């Protein structure tokens, strides 16, 4: 299963992941091509931002679906 | 404004938000004051804390803009009594209303959030040196909370 | 970018210079009185033609023989004084945008306001047909005007994000518990007075059968109704150099860019008015870096940077020492915070920065780059 992780300047992030993979280590694997930390990370998709404590079979995260580096760094 | 100030106002005598109050304070209607009583068995523990809810022309477009006055320790508040709050800024919406931004407010009390500090200093020491913060934070209520 | 210059190029050539016109136009006056100085003679041409000659211009005071790069200056200085905020005919959006508007109540400033305007165009013009550029920049609404577009919600969210996102929620959702009522508030002398959108608005309420005409007329109020004989005054002026639709191919964003310019931060100006919180200041390693990279960056990531940490991708008319904090005047500031692998965090209401102490000059780079260019989400 290979999907793509769509950066807000353009660069995509092609990755390998099984569809039961919590989205918290689709994270950990970006956390490795890109260095950006998991807890400044937000994986949108198609309007939807997809949790931590789900996979990647609850939200029909197919062979190929285009997810998004949108990065929470404004602080609070 | 005004209806939205003056009904928004009737509904705290209504249901008094528990642990705190904030009533307009002289007759503006745009600025009032509202008080927190520091949440138990947190170090805030017996003190009170005072604060500033001054409601701009543009509400509630515009998110009010609620200041705390009373010195604290505390990673997202800082010594202005400036208040890191998501819905006081990004989040906010024209349908929130005070009583629960006062709640969500003695939260970020108890439950400090030392991922999105607002005074790293302190953020640090409770991460690392947790009993530190606490013994720190409850001397600051005994000289500026009481 | 690689397209824009096609049309401008395009753009400039269908230009076209009169004949019976003098090589260039005759101009001279005192730099510490330029406004009324520049408005006395140009709005005094009989042929508004005349004013395509040759921008020749010289200072009673400075006096320098360039005479060529006096037409640089020469905008740059009458800009910081029509488009001065303080003077009345345009005012700050926000305490802390820096992007100019028509004031509304300008009339009230200069009993003359609308001859004026008409002068701002007819420079304003003047200005992109010798392809020099305006200083100041105005909100979307400004440029869409002159584009002949419409204003909408939309228009609003450059402007006032948080305005334009709980307005979007009314017109997504039921307003009847809101308790809205067709009139906005006001201040002036402290006193807060009451103003309708519409007849008897202040009684009429904003229910969910009208809630759309209802955000009509607050867009309508906010950047319309109160300015459009300002906003006409200076097109009138703005086409007597230019055929107002040679500008239509344009948009927006090329139209700015086309006039106000791009607008580089000035990097000196900024380090020499920052401030260093929590173990960081003038001269730490990692302090020094930052600026190394701010350096090295190019026009764009510079405003990027800025914006990414301000909130604006502007700076005001008098410098990086006047920057304004969502609550009164806010130094650029750079706080430290974090492990070297987190990246750097921006609250836009304080202007300041929490910038991990990285360890490499290249690793801070390639993490602040990374904050910058992948940001505003």
């Amino acid at each position: 299963m290979q999907i793509f992780v769509k950066t807000l300047t353009g660069k995509t992030i092609t990755l390998e992941v099984e569809p039961s993979d919590t989205i918290e280590n689709v994270k950990a694997k970006i956390q490795d091509k890109e260095g950006i930390p998991p807890d400044q990370q937000r994986l949108i998709f198609a309007g939807k931002q997809l949790e931590d404590g789900r996979t990647l079979s609850d939200y029909n995260i197919q062979k190929e679906s285009t997810l998004h580096l949108v990065l929470r760094l404004r602080g609070g | 404004a005004s209806k939205r100030i003056h009904k928004e106002l009737n509904d705290l005598a209504r249901d008094p938000p528990a642990q705190c109050s904030a009533g307009p304070v002289g007759d503006d209607m745009f600025h009032w004051q509202a008080t927190i009583m520091g949440p138990n068995d947190s170090p805030y523990q017996g003190g009170v804390f005072f604060l500033t809810i001054h409601f701009p022309t543009d509400y509630p477009f515009k998110p009010p803009k609620v200041a705390f006055t009373t010195r604290i320790y505390h990673p997202n508040i800082n010594s202005n009594g400036s208040i890191s709050l998501d819905i006081l800024r990004s989040q906010w919406s024209p349908a929130l209303k005070i009583s629960k931004v006062l709640l969500s407010i003695c939260s970020l009390l108890c439950d400090p959030n030392p991922d999105d500090p607002l005074v790293p200093e302190i953020a640090r020491i409770y991460k690392t040196d947790r009993e530190k913060y606490n013994r720190i934070a409850r001397e600051w209520t005994q000289k500026y909370a009481m | 970018e690689f397209e824009f210059k096609q049309k401008y190029d395009y753009f400039r050539k269908k230009l076209k210079k009169p004949a019976d016109i003098p090589n260039r136009f005759e101009m001279k006056l005192h730099r510490n009185n330029i406004f009324e100085e520049s408005y006395r003679r140009i709005m005094s041409v009989k042929r508004p033609d005349v004013l395509k000659a040759r921008l020749w211009i010289e200072f009673e005071s400075e006096k320098g023989l360039d005479y060529g790069g006096v037409a640089r200056e020469w905008f740059f200085l009458l800009s910081k004084e029509m488009f001065n905020p303080y003077y009345g005919l345009f005012e700050y959006s926000a305490t802390d945008n820096y992007t100019l508007q028509i004031n509304p109540n300008s009339g009230l400033c200069n009993e003359d306001h609308l001859s004026y305007f008409t002068f701002i165009g007819r420079v304003a013009g003047l200005a992109v047909f010798h392809g020099k550029l305006l200083d100041g920049f105005f909100i979307r609404p400004f440029y869409k005007m002159m584009l002949g577009k419409q204003i909408t919600l939309n228009d609003m969210e450059s402007v006032d994000s948080e305005y334009y996102n709980s307005l979007k929620w009314i017109l997504e959702n039921d307003p009847t518990e809101l308790d809205l009522m067709f009139c906005i508030d006001e201040e002036n002398f402290g006193q807060t007075y009451q103003v309708d959108l519409k007849p008897n608005g202040s009684e009429i309420m904003v229910t969910n059968e009208n809630k759309r005409e209802y955000i009509d007329l607050v867009i309508q109020w906010r950047f319309v109704n109160r300015v459009q004989k300002q906003m006409n005054a200076f097109l009138e002026g703005f086409t007597e150099l230019l055929p107002i639709d040679l500008i239509k191919i344009f948009d927006e964003n090329e139209l700015e860019l086309l006039m106000c310019g791009l607008g580089d931060v000035d990097v000196n100006d900024w380090r020499q008015h920052s401030i260093y919180k929590n173990g960081y200041c003038p001269n730490h390693p990692v302090i020094q870096w930052f600026w190394k990279a701010v350096l090295l960056m190019d026009a764009e990531k510079r405003i990027r940077l800025l914006q990414f940490v301000t909130g604006t991708s502007r700076v005001p008319m008098n410098g990086f020492a006047e920057l304004y904090g969502s609550n009164g005047p806010q130094l650029f500031t750079i706080e430290q915070w974090g492990s070297p692998e987190k990246l750097p965090r921006a609250h836009t209401a304080f202007n300041r920065l929490d910038l991990p102490p990285y360890e490499t000059f290249e690793d801070l780079r390639e993490k602040l780059l990374m904050a910058v260019e992948n940001a505003q989400g």
